[PDB]
RNA sequence: GGAGGUCAACAUCAAGAACUGUGGGCCUUUGCCUAUAGAACUUAUAACGAACAUGGUUCUUGCCUUUUACCAGAAC
C-alpha cells in the first residue's frame, strides 16, 4: 500500500505509476475508495525492484509503505439450506452454491486441451455439450442430467441450471441467458464479504420467476443486480469462508541442515513440506514445502541466515493454490488480538473485518464492526424466520 | 561584422564628417604603409554621399529588441503571480430513507 | 450517521434500478478529485448506460461526480442524473 | 625468469612453489572458500546499516546520519484497524531488501541479493587419495 | 507510546473541543485568558 | 645491437560508458552528417593503492567555565 509522503506532490507519484505499469508488467495497481493504492506484485525481490525504481528513476519524490499484506478470495464451504428467492418482485430467483470438487479446480487452475485422458479445461464451451458432457461424466463420475444442464463457467466457477420451467419454459430463459452470465461475471469478480474474487464455488440455479407482461428493456437491466444479489445470498449461507494463497516453496540445501530447515517451518504457521529429494552426486537436498501468502513476508532471510549461508529459497505461484484460513469467516465473539498476532482460533474474522476496513465497504467511527450479514438482502420478514431455525448465526 | 566594427571605429555623420572619417582612418591605417580598407572604401561610398550614409544606418536595436523580450517576461511574471455541501446532504438524507426503508419520493 | 447500516453506493445502485441503466466498475482507469479541501481524491470510476450509452460516474463522500465535457469532474445531484 | 629483476617489480612463479608457499600460510589464509557466507557482512549492507540507523548483531555502530525521527506524520494510512499483524518485521530484513521493508529509505544501496551456493569439495586429510574421487558427502546417483 | 496514547478519532476529538469551547467562553478574557494551546484534553472513549 | 637499473626528464591517468587521426558532404573555422585506420594504463559488488592517514570551512551533536587539544556524523 502506497501514500505519498509529502501529500501536495500526489499529482507525480500517478504520473510514475502510469510509468510502471507499462515497465513491469505483471505488476497490478488499483486505487482504492480510501484512495489507497494498492500495488500487487509477484514477492519480495520483485517489490523491492519496483520501489527501488519508483523512488529513485520516475518520481524523484519519496514514499511510505505499508507491511506487507496478501490478497485474499472468498468461498463457499457446505451447501444452502436455504435456495432463497430474490427479487429486485415481479422477479424471484434462488440459486444454490456448493462446493467444487478438489480435482476439477484442480484442472482448471491448469488450462488443459484434453489430451488423452486428462481432464479437458471447461473452456470448450463451444465444443458440443455431448462432448463435454463426455468428459465430464467421464473424468468425474459428474451427474449425468447436469452435463447436459450446465450453461457456463468462469475462471474460478462454474453455473448450472436444476428448475422446472426449464422443463417447462426453456426458450423464455434461453433469451435472457446472456444477461444471467453478465450477472455472474459481475458476481464472481466482486463478493459478498471482502468483495473479493469469489474461488471453487459451483452455483446451480434452483429458480427463476418472470413477471407478466414480461418487458423489453425492463428484462434487459432488471436481471443482473438481482442475479447479483442471488449468487451472494447463494453463497453467505452454504458455510462461507477466507481464501489465502500458498507459496510452494522450494529450497536447496546441504543434507546436515535439514534439520534447522525444518524448524523454521514449524514456525512460520502456514506451511509444510511434501517432499525430500536427494540430488544426485551432490551434497544437497530439494526440499519441496508450502506456506501461506500472507505468512511469507520474512521467510527467505531467515532461511538464507539461518544455515550460515548455505542453503536457498524460492517462493512462487503456479498452482495457484489456495486454502483454508483457519478460522470461521463470520462470528461476532472472535478475539481481535489488537497489536499482537491473533489466534489461529480465529484468524479469518481478523483478515474480513481488516480487508473490510481498508476496502471502504464498511463504515466504523474506527473500528467499525458490520458483518457481511445475510440478512440485508432477505429483507426481516424472511430474516426473522431464519433466525428462528438457528440458520443464521 | 558592422562597418563601424570593421574600422574598428565608434557609431548622424554628415557627408563631411563621412569624408573626414576616412582621411582619419587613411592616416591610421593607410594600407600603403600598413582587405579591411574594402570595407572602408564601400561604406564611404554610400557615406560620402549624406543621403546614402543616412539611408544606409536607417536600414544596438536589436539589443534593445532583447530589453523588450526582457519587459515582455516581467509583465508576464508579475501580474500571472498576483454547492458541494448541499449535495453530500441531499445523499446523505438519501441513503437515510433507504435505511428506514420509507418508500423513496420520485426524487 | 455512522449508526446507520445502509452505504451510499447502495442509494446510486437503486436509482439506477427504477432508471434501467447500469453500472460497470471499470478497473484500471482513475480520476483526480477535487473536494473542498486543496487536495485532489483519486477515486475508481463506474460507467452506466441506458442502451449502449457509456458514462462514468465516481462517487466520494456521498456525492455523484460527473465529468464536465471538456474535463474534470463535477459534483451532481441524484436527482440530477439522465444521462 | 622468477622476478623481473633488481628493481624488483612484477614477480612471477611457477606452481609448485605456490602450493608450497599455499601451504605454509594457513595460519594467516583467509579460508573462507564462499562467496556467500558473507551474506549481510558485506560492505553494501553495513553502508545500509548505518544510513538506516540498523545494526547487524556482530556489525558496528554508528551515528544515526539523520538525527531526526521525531516528525510523526497521521492520516489513516496506517491505521492499526486496518493492519495485519503477522510476522515481526524483525530488523534483519530491513538490511536485506531496504526499499521494501524500510519505508524512506536514503542513501541506501543495493545489497547484491545471492550466489550459486557452493557445493565444493576437498581433501586434505590424505595425500594419497586421487584428485578425482567420490566423495562420501555425495548422495549415491 | 502511540498505542498507549489517546487516539483520534472524531466523536472524542469534537466532544473534546466542545467542552474546551464551553468553558472557553465562561470565564471572561478580563479576570484570565484561557488559551487552546496551553490546555490538554484526555478523552475516554469506547474507542479509546 | 640485446638484457637490465630501488636512474632521471617530459607526457597521460575518472568520463555522453566516455579516445585519437584521416576521407567525403552541408552551414559558415566551429558545428552536424557520412566513410575509414589505430586504440597503452585504469574501471562494474565500479577504479590508478585488492592498501588507508591528516587538515580547512560549514552545518548538526558530544564532553562542558573559556582557548588550544578534543567527542562522531554529514556536505564541500
Ligand atoms: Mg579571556
Amino acid at each position: 500500500v502506497l501514500q505519498p509522503l509529502l501529500p501536495r506532490e500526489l499529482p507525480k507519484l500517478l504520473d510514475a505509476l502510469n510509468k510502471i505499469s507499462k515497465y513491469y508488467p505483471g505488476v497490478i495497481i488499483k486505487v482504492e475508495e480510501s484512495g489507497e493504492h494498492v500495488i500487487l506484485g509477484n514477492g519480495e525481490l520483485y517489490m523491492d525492484c519496483l520501489l527501488y525504481d519508483l523512488r529513485a528513476s520516475y518520481a524523484k519524490i519519496e514514499i511510505k509503505i505499508s507491511d506487507p499484506l496478501t490478497v485474499f478470495s472468498e468461498s463457499c464451504s457446505n451447501e444452502s439450506f436455504a435456495s432463497i428467492p430474490v427479487s429486485n418482485p415481479g422477479l424471484s430467483i434462488s440459486v444454490a452454491a456448493e462446493p467444487m470438487d478438489s480435482k476439477m479446480i484442480q484442472d482448471l487452475s491448469r488450462n488443459t486441451l484434453g489430451k488423452g485422458q486428462n481432464c479437458l479445461d471447461i473452456d470448450g464451451i463451444m465444443d458440443n455439450p455431448r462432448k463435454l458432457s463426455k468428459i465430464l461424466r467421464t473424468e468425474y463420475g459428474w451427474d449425468s442430467l447436469a452435463s447436459r444442464n450446465v450453461w457456463s463457467f468462469y475462471n474460478g466457477n462454474v453455473l448450472i441450471n436444476d428448475t422446472l420451467p426449464d422443463e417447462i419454459s426453456p426458450e423464455l430463459l434461453s433469451k435472457y441467458k446472456e444477461q444471467i452470465i453478465q450477472g455472474f461475471y459481475w458476481a464472481v469478480k466482486e463478493g459478498p464479504l471482502a468483495e473479493e474474487p469469489i474461488y471453487g464455488v459451483q452455483y446451480k440455479l434452483l429458480s427463476i420467476s418472470v413477471p407478466s407482461d414480461v418487458n423489453i428493456d425492463v428484462m434487459k437491466s432488471q436481471i443482473i443486480p438481482l442475479m447479483k444479489k442471488a449468487c451472494y445470498v447463494g453463497l453467505l449461507t452454504a458455510i462461507p469462508i477466507l481464501l489465502e494463497p500458498i507459496y510452494e516453496v522450494d529450497i536447496t540445501v546441504h543434507a546436515p541442515l535439514l534439520p534447522i530447515v525444518e524448524e523454521l517451518m514449524k514456525k512460520r504457521r502456514g506451511s509444510r513440506i511434501y517432499k525430500t529429494i536427494k540430488v544426485a552426486g551432490t551434497p544437497l537436498l530439494e526440499v519441496r514445502g508450502q506456506v501461506p501468502v500472507i505468512e511469507s513476508a520474512g521467510f527467505e532471510t531467515d532461511l538464507r541466515l539461518s544455515t550460515n549461508g548455505l542453503g536457498m529459497c524460492q517462493l512462487y505461484f503456479w498452482h495457484k493454490i489456495w486454502r483454508k484460513v483457519p478460522g470461521d469467516v463470520l462470528d461476532k465473539d472472535a478475539f481481535i488480538p489488537k497489536l499482537k498476532p491473533a489466534p489461529i482460533n480465529s484468524l479469518s474474522r481478523d483478515f474480513v473485518m481488516k480487508t473490510r476496513r481498508r476496502k471502504g465497504i464498511s463504515t466504523g467511527g474506527f473500528m467499525s464492526n458490520d458483518g457481511p450479514t445475510l440478512e440485508k438482502y432477505i429483507s426481516a420478514e424472511l430474516y426473522a424466520q431464519l433466525r428462528e431455525n438457528g440458520l443464521v448465526p | 561584422l558592422n562597418l563601424y566594427d570593421v574600422l574598428e571605429l565608434p557609431t548622424y555623420d554628415d557627408l563631411p564628417q563621412i569624408k573626414r572619417k576616412y582621411r582619419t582612418l587613411a592616416l591610421k591605417y593607410h594600407p600603403d604603409k600598413h582587405h579591411k580598407f574594402h570595407l572602408l572604401s564601400t561604406a564611404t561610398n554610400i557615406l560620402t554621399n549624406a543621403d546614402v550614409r543616412p539611408h544606409y544606418d536607417r536600414w544596438r536595436k536589436t539589443n534593445d529588441i532583447e530589453r523588450n523580450k526582457l519587459i515582455q517576461k516581467l509583465e508576464e511574471s508579475e501580474s500571472s503571480t498576483i454547492d458541494l455541501l448541499q449535495i453530500q446532504r441531499h445523499g446523505e438524507l438519501l441513503r437515510k430513507l433507504k435505511h428506514f426503508n420509507l418508500p423513496y419520493g420520485d426524487w | 450517521l455512522g449508526k446507520v447500516s445502509s452505504s451510499f453506493k447502495d442509494v446510486v445502485e437503486d436509482y439506477c434500478l427504477e432508471k434501467g441503466y447500469l453500472i460497470s466498475k471499470i478497473p484500471n482507469r482513475y480520476t483526480q478529485l477535487p473536494y473542498g479541501r486543496d487536495q485532489d481524491c483519486i477515486v475508481p470510476l463506474f460507467e452506466i448506460r441506458n442502451g449502449k450509452k457509456k458514462m462514468e460516474v465516481a462517487l466520494k463522500h456521498d456525492i455523484l461526480w460527473v465529468e464536465d465535457s471538456s474535463g474534470t469532474f463535477k459534483p451532481i445531484y441524484l436527482w440530477a442524473l439522465d444521462l | 625468469k622468477k622476478v623481473n629483476g633488481t628493481s624488483y617489480k612484477k614477480w612471477s612463479f611457477d606452481l609448485p612453489e605456490m602450493s608450497n608457499l599455499y601451504r605454509l600460510s594457513t595460519p594467516l589464509r583467509d579460508e573462507v572458500t564462499d562467496k556467500n557466507y558473507y551474506y549481510l557482512f558485506d560492505k553494501k549492507s553495513f553502508f545500509n546499516g548505518k544510513a538506516l540507523n540498523n545494526a547487524i548483531p556482530g556489525g558496528p555502530k554508528f551515528e544515526p546520519l539523520y538525527p531526526r525521527e521525531e516528525e510523526e506524520d497521521y492520516n489513516e494510512f496506517n491505521s492499526i484497524d486496518r493492519v495485519i499483524f503477522r510476522v515481526p518485521i524483525r530488523s534483519e530484513y530491513k538490511v536485506a531488501f531496504p526499499h521494501l521493508y524500510n519505508s524512506r529509505p536514503r542513501s541506501v544501496r543495493i545489497p547484491w541479493y545471492n550466489n550459486p551456493v557452493s557445493c565444493i569439495i576437498q581433501n586434505d586429510e590424505e595425500y594419497d587419495t586421487p584428485a578425482l574421487f567420490f566423495d562420501p558427502s555425495l548422495n549415491p546417483i | 507510546p502511540k498505542d498507549s496514547r489517546m487516539r483520534l478519532i472524531r466523536q472524542d476529538v469534537n466532544l473534546g473541543r466542545a467542552v474546551f469551547w464551553e468553558i472557553q467562553s465562561r470565564v471572561p478574557t478580563s479576570l484570565t485568558s484561557i488559551k487552546w494551546e496551553n490546555a490538554f484534553v484526555s478523552v475516554y472513549s469506547k474507542n479509546n
